[PDB]
Order: structure tokens, then C-alpha cells, then sequence
């Protein structure tokens, strides 16, 4: 073929290679900052069950 | 003019009316820490892949 087609394939190439590298970079900082702050859907850590607490009246008052 | 209690009547749980207002914080509790919030959207493949390493699909 014509240098068209290894051209634009190269360019093609490039721009992958290029998005994934951008990514890669960002999954850095995005896993950086949900470890260290717990605000986002990851790194999220076990707190006990509430469904568990007794709620009923109990043979004391003051609870 | 006393009556006695049969078996089993003072035992029971009975409703009582009063004019005192209905406590709403009786533990005093604060306002609960609201949640993170939640991430809206429909699943899409993953973009270029796994993207590991020299791995395309
Ligand atoms: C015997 C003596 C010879 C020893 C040979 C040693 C082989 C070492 C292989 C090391 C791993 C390299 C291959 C893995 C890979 O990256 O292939 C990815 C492949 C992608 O699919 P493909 O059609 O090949 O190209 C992109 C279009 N999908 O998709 C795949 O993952 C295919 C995986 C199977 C690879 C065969």
C-alpha cells in the first residue's frame, strides 16, 4: 500500500497508547486520594451491622 | 369495692393517654455523617481494555 495506510495506522497506534498512558496516570491519583479521604466507592472499610441493635423496650429505662 | 386482679392481668402491656409532648431526640444524638454519595451511569467496557501493560484487548 501507499505510506497513507502505515501512517494513519501510526497515528492510530499513538493515540491509543496515548489515552491508556493518561489513564494509567489517573488511576494513580484517583486510588491516591479515595485510600487516604474514604469518600469515594473504594477503600471502603467494615462498620459493625446496625440491623443488629436491639431496638425493643428494655427491662431498664435508661438506655 | 375492691376488685383483685385475676392471673395474668397485671402483666399486661396497656396504653396510657397523657398530654405530655412526645420526646423526638431523646438520645440527644447529632445530625449522622451524610454518605458518599453514590457514582450515576450505566456500565461501559472498559476503555482500550484491561490496559495492563503490552496487553491490547
Ligand atoms: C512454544 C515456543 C514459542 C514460545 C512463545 C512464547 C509466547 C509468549 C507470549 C507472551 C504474551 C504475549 C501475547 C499476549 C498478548 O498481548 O496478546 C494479546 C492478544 C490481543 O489480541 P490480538 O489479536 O493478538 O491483537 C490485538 C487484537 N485483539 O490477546 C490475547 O491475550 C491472546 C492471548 C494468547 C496469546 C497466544
Amino acid at each position: 500500500d501507499g505510506p497513507e495506510k502505515n501512517y494513519e495506522k501510526t497515528l492510530a497506534i499513538l493515540q491509543i497508547e496515548s489515552e491508556k498512558a493518561e489513564l494509567r496516570l489517573k488511576e494513580q491519583e484517583v486510588r491516591r486520594l479515595m485510600r487516604a479521604r474514604g469518600d469515594g466507592p473504594w477503600y471502603q472499610f467494615p462498620t459493625p451491622e446496625k440491623e443488629f441493635i436491639d431496638h425493643s423496650p428494655k427491662a431498664t429505662p435508661d438506655n | 369495692g375492691w376488685v383483685r386482679p385475676d392471673l395474668g392481668q397485671l402483666s399486661k402491656v396497656t396504653k396510657v393517654k397523657t398530654d405530655r409532648p412526645l420526646p423526638e431526640n431523646p438520645y440527644h444524638s447529632r445530625a449522622r455523617p451524610e454518605p458518599n454519595p453514590v457514582i450515576e451511569g450505566d456500565l461501559k467496557p472498559a476503555k482500550h481494555g484491561t490496559r495492563f501493560f503490552f496487553w491490547t484487548v
